[PDB]
């Protein structure tokens, strides 16, 4: 080695696919890091989450979205949040006393889906008829007084048959397994958007060539420091206030061919969604122990039977055409069949999400009756349903109530992707168009927004062979 | 579609005699093989393709490039005669049975 | 292998370009190795442990220059011959080919003997410097 | 571990329903796939559905939606199957199963002991 | 009093040697000196404090070393003479029979005079060399 020597090389641009913890930067701003939480004032940072988004001349990087384990850490967070900010509130086991109910009574209102005044509940029903009236002995702060307190709750809450069949007395659902907390008003929280930034010493990657299938090659790569708002919501069988591809409808799963794999669809325009639950609720108060406030639905004053969702109807119906087409191209020569959700659990037979802290469940029939590469051949109202006990996240042991809304409340939304699954068995001539509708874990919903990104950590020091020796001499060398 | 289509459906094996079965496949997928012990419950044997299960000596193995997979058996004892099945997600081909002579 | 830095590039920017065309933001990648980023809670545990492993990771890096003569420097010539058993390499392609993401895969499985080499070459060099100045 | 406990066998009429058991031990029955597989005797066993224990989602065979049920009870570590409207050719035994590592549909595990049923007249 | 240096030994295992062969293992101890190891629990305070307190002595010791102008070698020699209170060591038994856990005892009761000696010494050269420098 005449001619030959090594050279240390410090700040050089190389990098490994590690795994690492990411801080948390909030919108800036809407904070108040402990008067109140909007989504993570106790726990996250709020600073400016400007991407800064940097393109590189040749990089050619692999992707995966289904091992993405930014998901995981979203999972891990999301839990962490709710548990913690969850813990300090009110326990509602001093409420689990014998409920004596009845059907409710409607002080003379009106309807409004027909042209005369409420006479009874079983033909004006909704709201009324499907939420009964209960009233039980409670302990007042002194716990040597009791007094016959009310209050209305939704017939979920509620359980008789175990009280035996002729006795009209209910329990508390949660009782059977577990107890309550409350939520506290003013933690009250709502999708703020996130950005995840990397620490020190990690640089986020970005893959611009967005009809990638998911798993492969992508050569318009960028470079991130804080990645783009993603907004915390969760919800079943239809994505909401997402983002939208830049080319039309896209498809994806790790093997369409693998039926149990679930298909997330993506869509490019948005279809929207108007929810409302008409009526002024009245926020009954009633004192439980020293220091603790249990809120519930009093009587419901103005117009009653209605708690409907709204959707477009050509609109969706389009939308649904250019799935079926999409979905023709990959699966060839066959037809595409929507059909009625599969079963399972109301919380996944059922579209789900919450507006204004009430959690709502909606009978999705309506939507996915349909037929070849579309459907068959003016707004769809979808029926739904409330819940006030919620179990926390799909199946989890966590518990809690939700304390209901004054006056009347409406929310509206952008459908941005579906959650969809295939059926199985085979029948082959006739099976391969079907699909339904499916629920979802929260990793469902977080892959379509965490897609795009890779974690990678830089190796700053290389080595490689340069013209000096040290103090020395020189070298001959090559050329490309 | 039809994905699975073993073949032979009969066999005569004597015992310490190698067995040979082959089962076709229509479409990309993983593939396998499942002993069913007469009268009891079935259990793995191969899945993967050529990887084999838990607890099964080297007797048992296979080998495929796309479209057809053969699955041998050196010297077949009698404890394991039988009969075969080959599983592709969710289907399951109409077997193919092994009896000692 | 070798041009004159830039700092402007803000990031990772290049990247791509061969060695000697990428082997020149080095003050920039130096700079954002560690500075920034920055009702019980406790990701602070979670901040102070990601702030402490890069603070270690930076530590590290340096200690490694050190030993080697090189801490006080970016760049920086040693005196260890190319090594016995290499003496094959593809230079044509190191010099205006291959960018540092793919020539960091060839020196893999080999680059556990070079920071000994390095360390006993600087160490030699230092107890001869020594004698040096103590010869008179 | 894995344990894949099931009811014992039961005659059936033309017409009648059936349910089945099948209960699950050592391990975490919430986050892991579940089956069940019919093995009618001198032909192809058929698929019949998932079941997801978490949400309690499911997906049946095309041939038998029209009558296949399939629940479960996660505080209980059970899963149940019903058919609603029976034949003569629904005779078969039927085998819950799992996946070992189950992140895969497909099985890949037990095969639990089985159970069978016969529908005569 | 020095030796040719050595790594190989992986951690401490010299010791007892004299201190012309103590002197060899200086890569070693520098290496592993800040190197290494690696619901709701608190011992991550105590892994933090344990790491924290590493970075902070070999921030110390290296901050130590620069202001005496010694920062980027183990070694270094320095121009501060034997102190005029001295005069009396016993460099015999210095170069070949005490281990330097035996000669650190000696020293002690006298190293802070050499801790300001070394820096008054340095920061002396340190406006020598900008003088000189300014005279052109
Ligand atoms: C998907 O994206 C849509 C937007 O595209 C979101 O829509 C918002 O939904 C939130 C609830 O989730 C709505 O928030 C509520 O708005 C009420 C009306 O606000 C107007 O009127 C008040 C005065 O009455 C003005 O001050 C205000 O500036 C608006 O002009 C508020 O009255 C509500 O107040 C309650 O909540 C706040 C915050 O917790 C409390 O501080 C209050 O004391 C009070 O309790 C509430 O803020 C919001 O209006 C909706 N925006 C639009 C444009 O419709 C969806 O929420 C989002 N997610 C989903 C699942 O759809
Ligand atoms: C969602 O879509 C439904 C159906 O299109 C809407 O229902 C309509 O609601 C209005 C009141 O908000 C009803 O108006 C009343 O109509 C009667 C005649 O039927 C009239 O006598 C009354 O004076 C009053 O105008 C309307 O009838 C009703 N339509 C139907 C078909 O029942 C609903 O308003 C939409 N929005 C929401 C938030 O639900
Ligand atoms: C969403 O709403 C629709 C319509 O309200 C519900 O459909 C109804 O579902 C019930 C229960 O599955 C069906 O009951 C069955 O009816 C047949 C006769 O058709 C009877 O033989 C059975 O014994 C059983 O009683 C009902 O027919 C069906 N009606 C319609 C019009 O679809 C659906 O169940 C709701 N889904 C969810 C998830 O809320
Ligand atoms: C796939 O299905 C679509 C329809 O779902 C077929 O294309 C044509 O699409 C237009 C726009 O949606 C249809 O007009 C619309 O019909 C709806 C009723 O479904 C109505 O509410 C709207 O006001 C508008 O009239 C049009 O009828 C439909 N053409 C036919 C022959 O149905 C498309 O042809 C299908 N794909 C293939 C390969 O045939
Ligand atoms: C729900 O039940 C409560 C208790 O029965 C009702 O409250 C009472 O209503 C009667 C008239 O129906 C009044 O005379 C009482 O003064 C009310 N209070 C109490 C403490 O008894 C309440 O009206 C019912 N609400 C509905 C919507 O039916
Ligand atoms: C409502 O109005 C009708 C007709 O005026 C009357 O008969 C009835 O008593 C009123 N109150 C209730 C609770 O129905
Ligand atoms: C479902 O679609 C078919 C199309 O032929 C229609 O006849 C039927 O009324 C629809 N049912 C519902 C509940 O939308």
């Amino acid at each position: 080695a005449e001619n030959l020597w090594v050279t240390v090389y410090y700040g050089v641009p190389v990098w490994k696919e590690a795994k690492t913890t990411l801080f948390c930067a909030s919108d800036a701003r809407a904070y108040e890091k402990e008067v109140h939480n909007v989504w993570a004032t106790h726990a996250c940072v709020p600073t400016d989450p400007s991407p800064q988004e940097l393109f590189l001349e040749n990089v050619t990087e692999n992707f995966n979205m289904w091992k993405n384990d930014m998901v995981d850490q979203m999972h891990e967070d999301i839990i962490s949040l709710w548990d913690q900010s969850l813990k300090p509130c009110v326990k509602l086991t001093p409420l689990c006393v014998t409920l004596i109910c009845s059907n409710a009574t409607v002080n003379n209102r009106t309807a409004y889906d027909t042209r005369s005044n409420v006479n009874v509940t079983s033909i004006n029903n909704t709201i009324m008829g499907e939420m009964k009236n209960c009233s039980f002995n409670t302990t007042t702060e002194i716990r040597d007084k009791e007094k016959k307190e009310y209050a209305l709750f939704y017939k979920p809450d509620i359980v008789p048959l175990n009280e035996t069949s002729n006795t009209s007395e209910y329990r508390l659902i949660n009782c059977n397994t577990s107890a309550c907390t409350q939520a506290c008003p003013k933690v009250t929280f709502e999708p703020i958007p996130i950005h995840y930034c990397a620490p020190a010493g990690y640089a986020i990657l970005k893959c611009n060539n967005e009809t990638f299938n998911g798993t492969g090659p992508c050569s318009n790569v960028s470079t991130v420091q804080c990645t783009h708002g993603i907004r915390p919501v969760v919800s079943t069988q239809l994505l909401l206030n997402g983002s939208l591809a830049e080319k039309e409808i896209v498809i994806r799963s790790e093997n369409l061919t693998n039926n149990a794999k679930i298909i997330i669809v993506h869509l490019n325009t948005s279809v929207e969604i108007v929810c409302t639950r008409p009526g002024n609720n009245t926020r009954k108060s009633v004192r439980i122990g020293p220091g603790q406030t249990f809120y519930a639905t009093g009587d419901i004053i103005g117009d009653i039977r209605q708690a409907h969702c709204n959707i477009s109807e050509k609109q969706w119906n389009e939308t649904l055409q250019k799935v079926g087409k999409e979905l023709q191209k990959h699966f060839p020569n066959k037809t595409i069949k929507y059909e009625r959700s599969a079963g399972g659990d109301m919380e996944i037979a059922t579209h789900s999400f919450n507006c204004g802290g009430e959690f709502f469940y909606c009978n999705t029939s309506k939507l996915f009756n349909g037929t070849y590469n579309g459907t068959d051949i003016s707004t769809i109202t979808l029926q739904c349903r409330i819940k006030q006990i919620i179990n926390m996240w799909q199946g989890v042991g966590r518990c809690m109530y939700a304390p209901p809304i004054a006056g009347n409340i409406t929310c509206k939304s952008n459908i941005t992707g579906l959650l969809l699954t295939r059926d199985g068995g085979t029948n082959s001539n006739k099976t391969e168009e079907t699909f339904r509708p499916a629920g979802g874990d929260m990793r469902d919903n977080w892959r379509s927004e965490l897609y795009k990104y890779k974690v990678v950590k830089i190796e700053p020091l290389g080595v490689a062979p340069t013209r000096c020796k040290r103090r020395v001499v020189g070298r001959r060398r090559r050329r490309r | 579609e039809i994905v699975l289509t073993q073949s032979p459906g009969t066999l005569s094996l004597s015992p310490g005699e190698t067995a040979i079965i082959s089962c076709r496949t229509s479409q990309y997928g993983s593939l396998a093989w499942y002993q069913q012990r007469p009268g009891q419950a079935p259990r793995l044997v191969i899945y993967s393709g050529s990887t084999r299960a838990a607890g099964i000596p080297d007797r048992f193995s296979g080998s495929r490039w796309g479209p057809d997979y053969n699955l041998t058996i050196s010297n077949l004892e009698s404890g394991d005669f039988g009969v075969y099945y080959c599983q592709q997600y969710e289907f399951f081909g109409q077997g193919t049975k092994v009896q000692v002579d | 292998a070798v041009g004159i830095g830039a700092v402007f590039l803000g990031f990772l920017g290049a990247a791509g370009s061969t060695m000697g065309a990428a082997s020149m933001t080095l003050t920039v990648q130096a700079r954002n190795l560690l500075s920034g980023i920055v009702k019980l809670t406790v990701w602070g545990i979670k901040q102070l442990q990601a702030r402490v492993l890069a603070v270690e990771r930076y530590l590290r890096d340096q200690q490694l220059l050190g030993i080697w003569g090189c801490s006080g420097k970016l760049i920086c010539c040693t005196n260890v011959p190319w090594n016995s058993s290499w003496s094959n390499r593809n230079l044509s392609e190191i010099w205006d080919n291959m960018t540092w993401l793919q020539w960091d895969k060839e020196i893999s499985n080999y680059t556990q003997i070079i920071y000994g080499l390095l360390e006993e070459s600087q160490n030699q060099q230092e107890k001869n410097e020594q004698d040096l100045l103590a010869l008179d | 571990q894995v344990q894949l406990v099931q009811s014992g066998g039961q005659m059936k009429k033309p017409g009648e329903s059936m349910r089945i058991s099948c209960r699950a031990s050592g391990y975490e029955f919430i986050d892991c796939t579940l089956n069940w597989i019919r093995l009618a005797p001198g032909k192809r066993p058929e698929w019949m559905g998932w079941l997801k224990p978490r949400g309690g989602a499911v997906n049946y065979a095309r041939p038998l939606q029209g009558r296949v049920t399939m629940t479960r009870d996660v505080y209980s570590d059970t899963a149940f199957l019903e058919l609603r409207s029976l034949t003569v050719d629904d005779t078969a035994v039927y085998f819950c199963t799992r996946g070992k590592n189950c992140d895969y549909n497909w099985d890949f595990e037990h095969w639990g002991r089985g159970t069978p049923v016969i529908v005569s007249s």
